[PDB]
């Protein structure tokens, strides 16, 4: 049961850590009109 | 209850709190004066 | 025989819902 | 030019409440099923009838005010004023009842006149009469649930009441009589109402937030204009956007409308034929199936049996009261019952 | 015909419908059907 | 005509207030007549629930929520909580009304007579949205001053009369607190504790000395990052992530305001601690235990041996065992084994609940408390029928942890859905297309077809 | 049911055929006096017009 | 480019057929699980103790059930609302006996849903669009919050939460009337509001459109075919539309411009799903629907009974028989 | 004094009154910004002073 | 009695039509 919660917690970390460096590299300049 | 001294103004005491509400109607008979410009 | 039914008929869902998004008519701007 | 020539023209001239032939049937009807729940709400009783207050004047509140059904003695009567029951004294057809039937017909008939309406106008502007069509649907549900219904039981009395909580217990005694949520047609006329709420929102949404900017204001309503040639918002964009989203999406503008008339108009037809079934208990209430083995097996249980269970404290629980003509009495020791409660 | 503002009318409309519902208000605590 | 009408603003009456954004002044006013608002409701709601107060009966019987907060901070009270001088409640409440004043002035001034804009007349005091300097310069300031509030609170419980403990020894009392939390083993120990059952959060929290120290390391924070934005401007990671506009600094509050309704919801549904029963009424747990108890003295009074009666269900009808072994209350109220609160810990031994001490030592006062919360359990209809919802009319009672729960969702909730709006619209306003797709320019006419 | 069905069956119909000239859309050139208010003293009759 | 970069383009391409973006990388996976769970479970779990009196409710497909009355089952009330991951079991078997895959599902469903909303807003974004589809779909969100997890929290237990079937919504929705009278609750008056409009207003809008569509098209052929896809020109009359419209009520009770009346359409359901989701939030925190119970008494003091102390007495039908083998104390506080 | 006090409070909510109506409409009137900038000043410095007054005597009547 | 509240919340209620009312005799600047 502990091989799993691990596998766990280091699936669910890697996930959370995309998502938050990827809206930090530079989100708001992806759009199709103005690149700040 | 409030100390004696402020009884008299119990009934004014019993009206303030829905004073807040009635500065949001008033901005409607404001903006109804000038048109909803 | 009741619950493989419900499966079979569940499991034909699915298959409509891969063909109906990645085999639709493709909308065409005509 | 004669006479029906000349009052064809009045009936049609272009006024700011277009009258029509329909409105010779619609006016009256309407106004009076209007004005007769109006009158029966405010002023009149439900204590020979049902035993019941249902009016302002006995301190009823809009929730609870009603028109009540009539008396289950009086069966199926029409309930005419001048009829065999109230021989011509108002006062005592409003206290057996006479407000209900009043307001049931004059209300279908207003209804026929609202349908007659609709393809009256449509006819005379030069419209297909789709929404004439769709209101089909309202018309299917009043007549199934206030007339057919009470017709296939004992009485009037079985309709719904004219009221707020009177209409909520008619939903309760559904699901304790008639097990209504199990029935495919009322889960299917719910997917239609659902669905259709769904649409609307999600199609008013879409095209908000796919306009083009035909203005340079920061309030975008000013920059259509009726008359205009060009649609207002972007069909190419709105179809990646859901095609990405939600992996389909509508490419065509008419079968999309018609979409939402189908749906929600559908729906209620469905809902309707399952109360036709229940005007004679003909209900989707058990699973055979599951009866066997529940009796057979203490065990087995499933959320199936656990609601039949509230079924039937529902009925026990409610009947002496909702059916007072029965005369029930359930002493105490016979009420259905868990632990504590 | 036309004299008497328009924002003039709805404020007293307004007020005039606030008292007849605010006194339906207090009959459900008064009187019949306030339970006592 | 200075904006004031569509044309010229771009914004429609019934968005009347986006006219503001570039009108610092005119906005200032906006913001201190409201502040005016918030401020005469404290003083004008106390001094109602003063005038309507009856010191015999419980706050909770009589539809307050600001006297229990007064109380809380140990004003008005004694022993038990029990009400000993209404004078603190009725200051609160006129110095309250009477500030409200002043702001309103200011704000009305601010707003129709004042310069419509600020920077003209000062440049201290007015600012450009898109200045990221100016910006956490005015955030530096307001962290120091809710750094200082969180500390008045400390200087409350340390120096001018300590607070309202419900866990003190006796029954509960005002009490003074001298030794605080330091440790940030405890402090923070709170923050990633797991919000689910048995642990809640930081709406654990059950002792005055966690309270008091966590507002120093608050107090210090704010202080703290105060001076840290009013001598820095932001990084390049940040200028980068962030949407700078005012809309956009709106839409992040909203989201702040929003998170923050739903823990105060929560702490005033669970938290016996800073929200004491003796004040608001037992909680929703509380009172469901306080029912198994009842039915625990009452029977075991009649000579039923309460740890060996066998329900219907094979589990025991007074006790049985949580999943972890701990000894509980049985029936449905299973589920709130986490409860704690100073009229049960007495029966509390190291197995959970003693049945030596339940068949021995359950006094006189747990049994009224018990009795007093089980018929005051937070269950009421919207025109306060207290009760399940078949009761009859009769109670006027709904608690006030339900009237305050309820509200705070409510405003949580919308203030969520006010992010998700001005969030987006700060978005696609930056980038230039809130009004609409230019027809000359469709992004999507210049894309690859999907299929 | 099948009454209550056919009743649909019966609008239907009916339907297509007092509005058969429209049925697959309404006239292309349709003018904006026709439907717009005022304009005739009688509805979709333009021998009234004024 | 970097390796990172490369990647968060292909992210964030507004390319690829279904749309990926940061919220995906979090939907895609809480989803899969969420449905892989409950499908496995729908079919196969043996039965939960819901109520925590070791009393199992068999809920899958295997043990008995057919696809209404099946469900998954929501996890027991001995674990109220402690967390109980897979790995907090001793076994899988104790897992399934206590309602584990319940809370498995709802949690990855739940966070899986807001990255839904939040992945709508995205594109949105990349597409150039306005923003806010997503604000719309907030209140069938919000909707699926209230019954998964903000009425087990004010209840205490997830086994209040609403079971994942046909029959265990029906369950959930008897029990809520006799516990809170939520048909007397003005919110869900206006979830119903909400609900019954929104279809009303769907068909309207339906019927009015396709009612004034531009003949494009001879009797033997589909009208859907005058319409193609991108064409610049509108394919119906509004003008034609609101002369209809107009007409059957009166001239203002009718829309002619486009963009008010699809606000509408808008506003109305969402409005109104927002009011009944925060009905059962609030009502989550036992704040009830309206009690007039015995409220009409006649001028000795007997008891007038109206409509309302007749749906009483139905809820106290629901109340006596609900979860019987379950209070030993004669009040049901949660 | 029970009525010097009753007396300042009557006052207080007279002036109270007569500046929540007086204040906004002198502001938004521009014919009179200098014939009334006077008045909301002694009504400033009177109202200040009538709320001191009633906080004192509170202490010799309450 | 329920006079008083009612009237002090009549006049209370008047106080802002009022002003905007005066504003508008005075051509001020709504
Ligand atoms: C679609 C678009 C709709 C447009 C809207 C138009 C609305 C128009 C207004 C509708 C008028 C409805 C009046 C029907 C009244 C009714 O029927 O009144 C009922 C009476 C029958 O009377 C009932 O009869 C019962 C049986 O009695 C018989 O049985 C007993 C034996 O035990 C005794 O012998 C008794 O004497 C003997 O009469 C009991 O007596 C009831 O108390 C008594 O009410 O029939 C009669 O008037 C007529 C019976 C002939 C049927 C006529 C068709 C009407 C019913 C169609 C729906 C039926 C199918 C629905 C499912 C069922
Ligand atoms: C960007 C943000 C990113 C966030 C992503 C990560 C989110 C993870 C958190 C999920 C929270 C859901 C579980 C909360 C369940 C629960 O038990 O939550 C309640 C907990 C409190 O826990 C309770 O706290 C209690 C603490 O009191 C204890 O201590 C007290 C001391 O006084 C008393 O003595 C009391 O008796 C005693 O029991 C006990 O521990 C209980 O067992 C325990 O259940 O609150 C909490 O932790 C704090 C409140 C959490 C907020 C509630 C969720 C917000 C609702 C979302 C609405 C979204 C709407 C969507 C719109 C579309
Ligand atoms: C109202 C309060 C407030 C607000 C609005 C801001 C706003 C800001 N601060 Mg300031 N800050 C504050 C209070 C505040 N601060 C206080 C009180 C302190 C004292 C500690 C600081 C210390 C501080 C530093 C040291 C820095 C900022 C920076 C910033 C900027 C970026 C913030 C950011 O990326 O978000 C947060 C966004 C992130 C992506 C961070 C990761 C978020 C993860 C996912 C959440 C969990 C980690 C969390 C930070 C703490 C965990 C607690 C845990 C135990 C539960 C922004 C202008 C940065 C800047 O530009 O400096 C000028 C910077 O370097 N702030
Ligand atoms: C559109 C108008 C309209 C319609 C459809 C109805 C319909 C109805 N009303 Mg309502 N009613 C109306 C207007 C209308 N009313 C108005 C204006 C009032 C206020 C004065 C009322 C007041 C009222 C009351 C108080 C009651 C009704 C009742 C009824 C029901 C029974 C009617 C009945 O038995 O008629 C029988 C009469 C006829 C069918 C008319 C006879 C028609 C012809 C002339 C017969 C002869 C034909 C001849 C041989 C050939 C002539 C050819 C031609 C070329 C000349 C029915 C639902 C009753 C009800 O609802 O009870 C439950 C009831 O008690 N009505
Ligand atoms: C908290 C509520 C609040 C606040 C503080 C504001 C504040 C403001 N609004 Mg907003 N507004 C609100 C709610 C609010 N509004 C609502 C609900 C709506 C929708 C109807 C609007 C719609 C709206 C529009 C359409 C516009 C504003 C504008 C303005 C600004 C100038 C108003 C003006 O010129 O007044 C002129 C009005 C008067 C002179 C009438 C009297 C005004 C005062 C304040 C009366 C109050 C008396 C009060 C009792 C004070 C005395 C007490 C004192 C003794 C202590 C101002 C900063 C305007 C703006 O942006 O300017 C560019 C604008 O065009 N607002
Ligand atoms: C966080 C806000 C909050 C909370 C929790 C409460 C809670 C309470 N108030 Mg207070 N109150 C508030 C704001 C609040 N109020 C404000 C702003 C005012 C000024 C109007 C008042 C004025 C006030 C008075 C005058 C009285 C109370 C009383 C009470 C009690 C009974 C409430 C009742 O019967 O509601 C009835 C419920 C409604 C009317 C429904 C309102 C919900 C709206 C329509 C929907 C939400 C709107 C928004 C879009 C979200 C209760 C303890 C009473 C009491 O017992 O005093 C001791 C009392 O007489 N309050
Ligand atoms: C957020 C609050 C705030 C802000 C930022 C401003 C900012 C401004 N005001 Mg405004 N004003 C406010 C509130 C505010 N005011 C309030 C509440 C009132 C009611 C009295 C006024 C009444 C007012 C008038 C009547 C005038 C201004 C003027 C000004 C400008 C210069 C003022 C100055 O330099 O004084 C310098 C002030 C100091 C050096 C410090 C003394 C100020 C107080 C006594 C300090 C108190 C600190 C206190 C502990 C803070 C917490 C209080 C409480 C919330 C706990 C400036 C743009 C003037 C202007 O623009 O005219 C053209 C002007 O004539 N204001
Ligand atoms: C039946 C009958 C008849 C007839 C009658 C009639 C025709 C009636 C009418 C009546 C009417 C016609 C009535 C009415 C009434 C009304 C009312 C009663 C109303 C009320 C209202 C209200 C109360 C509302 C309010 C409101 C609200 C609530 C919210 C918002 C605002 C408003 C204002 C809208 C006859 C003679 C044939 C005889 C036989 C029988
Ligand atoms: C801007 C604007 C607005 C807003 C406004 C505001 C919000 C204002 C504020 C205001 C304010 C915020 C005010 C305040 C006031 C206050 C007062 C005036 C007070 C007084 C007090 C007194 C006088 C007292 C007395 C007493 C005592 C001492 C004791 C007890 C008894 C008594 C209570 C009697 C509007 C929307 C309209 C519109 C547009 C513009
Ligand atoms: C007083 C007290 C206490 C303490 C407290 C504390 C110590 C607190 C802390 C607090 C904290 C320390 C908090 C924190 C916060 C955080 C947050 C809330 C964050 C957020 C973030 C965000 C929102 C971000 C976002 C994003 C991303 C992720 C990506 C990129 C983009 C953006 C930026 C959008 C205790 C409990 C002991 C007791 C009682 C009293
Ligand atoms: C604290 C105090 C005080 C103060 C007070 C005040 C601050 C007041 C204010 C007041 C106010 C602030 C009021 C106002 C009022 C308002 C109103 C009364 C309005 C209403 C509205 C309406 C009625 C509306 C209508 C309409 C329109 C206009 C348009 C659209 C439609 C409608 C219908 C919505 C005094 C001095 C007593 C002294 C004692 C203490
Ligand atoms: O789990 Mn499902 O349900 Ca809400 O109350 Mn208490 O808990 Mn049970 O009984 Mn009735
Ligand atoms: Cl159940
Ligand atoms: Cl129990
Ligand atoms: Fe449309």
């Amino acid at each position: 049961m502990e091989t799993l919660k691990i596998t766990v917690y280091i699936v669910v970390t890697f996930f959370v850590l995309l998502f938050v460096f990827g809206f930090l590299s530079g989100d708001p300049a992806r759009n199709p009109k103005r690149k700040d | 209850k409030l100390p004696e001294a402020y009884a008299i103004f119990d009934p004014l005491v019993d009206v303030l709190p829905v004073i807040p509400v009635l500065f949001l109607a008033l901005a409607f008979v404001w903006q109804a004066a000038v048109g909803f410009r | 025989m009741e619950t493989i039914t419900y499966v079979f008929i569940f499991a034909c869902i699915i298959a409509l819902f891969f063909f109906a998004i990645f085999f639709r008519e493709p909308p065409r701007i005509t | 030019r004669g006479w029906f020539d000349i009052l064809d023209d009045w009936l049609k001239r272009d006024r700011f409440v277009f009258v029509g032939w329909s409105g010779i049937l619609l006016f009256p009807c309407a106004y009076l099923a209007l004005g007769g729940w109006l009158t029966g709400t405010t002023f009149v009783t439900s204590w020979y009838t049902h035993g019941l207050a249902s009016s302002y004047l006995e301190g009823c509140n809009f929730l609870t005010v009603a028109v009540s059904t009539p008396a289950n003695s009086m069966g199926h009567s029409l309930l005419l004023l001048w009829g065999p029951e109230a021989q011509g004294d108002f006062t005592r057809w409003c206290q057996l009842g006479g407000l209900w039937t009043f307001i049931a017909l004059h209300g279908a008939f207003g209804l026929i006149g609202f349908m007659l309406r609709q393809f009256e106008i449509a006819r005379l502007v030069g419209v297909r009469p789709y929404n004439a069509i769709a209101f089909s649907a309202p018309i299917a549900v009043f007549v199934s649930v206030f007339l057919i219904y009470p017709l296939g039981q004992s009485s009037w009395f079985f309709a719904p009441s004219f009221g707020v909580a009177a209409i909520f217990r008619f939903l309760l005694f559904f699901q304790g009589f008639h097990n209504w949520t199990l029935n495919p047609f009322h889960m299917m006329g719910v997917a239609g109402v659902l669905g259709g709420a769904l649409l609307c929102a999600i199609h008013g949404a879409t095209v908000e937030n796919t306009l083009f900017q035909d203005g340079e204001g920061a309030s975008t309503f000013r920059a259509f204009n009726p008359t205009q040639a060009e649609e207002t918002y972007s069909m190419v964009t709105a179809n990646r956007f859901w095609s990405q989203i939600f992996g389909i999406a509508f490419s065509n503008k008419r079968w999309l409308h018609f979409f939402m008339l189908f749906v929600p108009v559908t729906g209620l037809w469905m809902s309707a034929i399952g109360v036709v079934g229940l005007a004679l208990n003909l209900r989707s209430y058990d699973f055979i199936s599951q009866e066997i083995r529940a009796a057979e097996d203490p065990e087995f249980e499933t959320f199936y049996t656990k609601n039949l269970l509230l079924n039937e404290g529902i009925r026990a629980w409610m009947a002496p009261q909702d059916q007072p003509h029965e005369n029930f009495v359930f002493p105490e020791e016979v009420l259905p019952r868990g632990n504590a409660l | 015909g036309g004299r008497i503002p328009l924002w003039i009318v709805a404020t007293v409309a307004g007020m005039g419908v606030i008292v007849i519902v605010g006194l339906f208000f207090y009959g459900a605590y008064a009187g019949l059907g306030s339970s006592l | 005509a200075t904006n004031r009408d569509q044309e010229s603003s771009g914004f429609a009456w019934w968005a009347g207030n986006a006219r503001l954004i570039n009108l610092s002044g005119k906005l200032l006013g906006a913001h201190v007549a409201h502040a005016g608002l918030i401020v005469f409701w404290a003083g004008a709601m106390t001094l109602f629930e003063l005038a309507h107060f009856i010191p015999e009966k419980p706050m909770y019987e009589q539809g307050l929520i600001l006297i229990p907060h007064i109380a809380t901070l140990g004003w008005g009270v004694g022993p038990g909580g029990e009400v000993v001088d209404t004078f603190p409640f009725f200051v609160v409440g006129v110095v309250h009304l009477i500030s409200s004043a002043v702001l309103g002035f200011g704000g009305v001034y601010h707003a129709i007579r004042g310069p419509e804009t600020l920077e003209e007349y000062s440049s201290f005091f007015g600012y450009d949205w898109k200045d990221k300097n100016k910006m956490t310069t005015i955030l530096g300031f307001h962290l120091i001053v809710l750094g200082i509030g969180a500390l008045l609170l400390v200087a409350k419980a340390m120096f001018f009369g300590g607070l309202y403990d419900t866990w003190a020894p006796g029954g509960g009392d005002v009490r003074v607190i001298t030794n605080p939390t330091l440790d940030p083993r405890v402090i923070f120990g709170y923050l990633l504790k797991s919000p689910f059952g048995g642990e809640g959060w930081i709406v654990s929290v059950n002792n005055l000395e966690d309270v008091v120290g966590g507002h120093i390391w608050i107090g210090l924070i704010c202080i703290a990052g105060g001076i840290w934005h009013i001598l820095t401007t932001p990084f390049g990671w940040a200028r980068r992530a962030f949407i700078w506009s005012g809309e956009a600094y709106l839409s992040y509050s909203l989201g702040a305001l929003s998170m923050m309704g739903f823990i105060a919801t929560c702490f005033v549904w669970f938290n016996n601690t800073v929200y004491p029963s003796e004040f608001y009424g037992p909680t929703g747990p509380e009172a469901s235990q306080a029912q198994a108890m009842t039915f625990l003295i009452r029977d075991q009074k009649l000579g039923a041996n309460v740890g060996s009666a066998q329900g219907p269900t094979g589990l025991g009808k007074y006790l049985m065992r949580s999943p972890t072994g701990e000894i509980i209350f049985g029936g449905e109220t299973m589920r709130f084994w986490d409860f704690r609160g100073p009229w049960l810990e007495p029966l509390r031994g190291p197995n959970g609940l003693d049945l030596n001490k339940i068949k021995n030592d359950i006094q006189p006062w747990q049994e009224r408390r018990a009795a007093e919360y089980m018929t005051h359990a937070p269950l009421g209809s919207l025109n306060s029928v207290g009760g399940v919802a078949t009761e009859i009319n009769s109670v006027n009672f709904v608690s006030p942890r339900s009237w305050l729960a309820t509200s705070h969702f409510v405003l949580a909730f919308f203030f969520l859905v006010g992010h998700l709006w001005h969030a987006g619209r700060a978005r696609a306003a930056a980038a230039g297309f809130e009004k609409g797709i230019d027809r000359e320019s469709e992004p999507v006419l210049s894309m690859p077809s999907l299929d | 049911v099948f009454a209550l069905l056919f009743f649909f069956g019966h609008i239907w119909h009916g339907a297509r055929t007092l509005f058969r000239d429209v049925f697959s859309g309404i006239d292309p050139e349709l003018s904006p006096e026709q439907v717009e208010w005022g304009f005739y003293q009688k509805v979709g009759d333009v021998t009234t017009r004024r | 480019a970097n390796l990172w970069e490369r990647f968060c383009n292909w992210v964030t391409s507004t390319d690829n057929r279904l749309y990926v973006g940061w919220f995906g990388v979090i939907m895609i996976p809480t989803l899969l699980a969420a449905t892989i769970c409950f499908v496995i479970a729908f079919i196969a779990a043996p039965p939960v103790d819901i109520d925590g009196i070791r009393e199992p409710v068999s809920g899958s497909l295997l043990y008995g059930n057919n696809i209404i009355t099946g469900a998954v089952v929501p996890s027991s009330n001995a674990i109220g609302l402690h967390f109980y991951p897979i790995w907090e079991a001793a076994s899988l078997d104790e897992w399934l006996y206590n309602g584990g895959p319940y809370q498995l599902i709802i949690f990855h469903f739940l966070l899986g849903a807001s990255c839904y909303m939040g992945r709508q807003w995205e594109l949105s974004y990349r597409l150039g669009m306005r923003p806010w589809i997503c604000v719309a779909y907030s209140a069938p969100l919000a909707s699926a919050f209230a019954v998964f997890l903000i009425y087990p929290i004010g209840q205490g237990s997830f086994s209040d939460g609403m079971p994942l079937g046909i029959s265990g919504t029906f369950n959930f929705m008897i029990v809520f009337q006799a516990e809170h009278n939520i048909l007397m609750h003005p919110f869900h008056q206006l979830g119903v509001a909400g609900v019954f409009g929104g279809a009303l207003f769907c068909a309207m809008h339906g019927s009015l459109v396709t009612s004034s569509l531009i003949r494009e098209t001879t009797e033997t052929e589909s009208a859907n075919y005058g319409y193609k896809f991108g064409q610049e020109e509108e394919t119906y009359n509004i003008v034609a539309a609101h002369g209809y419209f107009g007409r059957l009520i009166f001239q203002y009770a009718s829309f002619n411009n486009s963009r008010s009346l699809h606000f509408f359409l808008a506003a109305w359901p969402v409005v109104g799903v927002w009011f009944t989701a925060l009905g059962i939030s609030t009502m989550a925190f036992n704040l009830n629907g309206f009690n007039f119970n015995h409220s009409v008494i006649d001028a000795k003091g007997n008891v007038i009974n109206t409509w309302a102390d007749i749906i009483n007495r139905a809820n106290l039908g629901m109340e006596v028989m609900h979860e019987r083998n379950a209070h030993n104390f004669p009040l049901d506080l949660a | 004094m029970t009525i010097l006090f009753q007396l300042a409070l009557a006052a207080l909510v007279i002036l109270s009154f007569v500046m929540v109506i007086g204040v906004p409409v002198a502001y938004a009137s521009p014919q009179d910004w200098d014939r009334s900038k006077q008045l909301i000043f002694l009504g400033s410095g009177l109202w200040i002073a009538l709320v001191l007054v009633v906080g004192v005597l509170n202490f010799f009547v309450v | 009695e329920v006079i008083a509240q009612l009237t002090m919340i009549a006049m209370i209620g008047i106080a802002g039509p009022m002003i905007i009312f005066l504003l508008a005799v005075r051509r001020g600047n709504l």
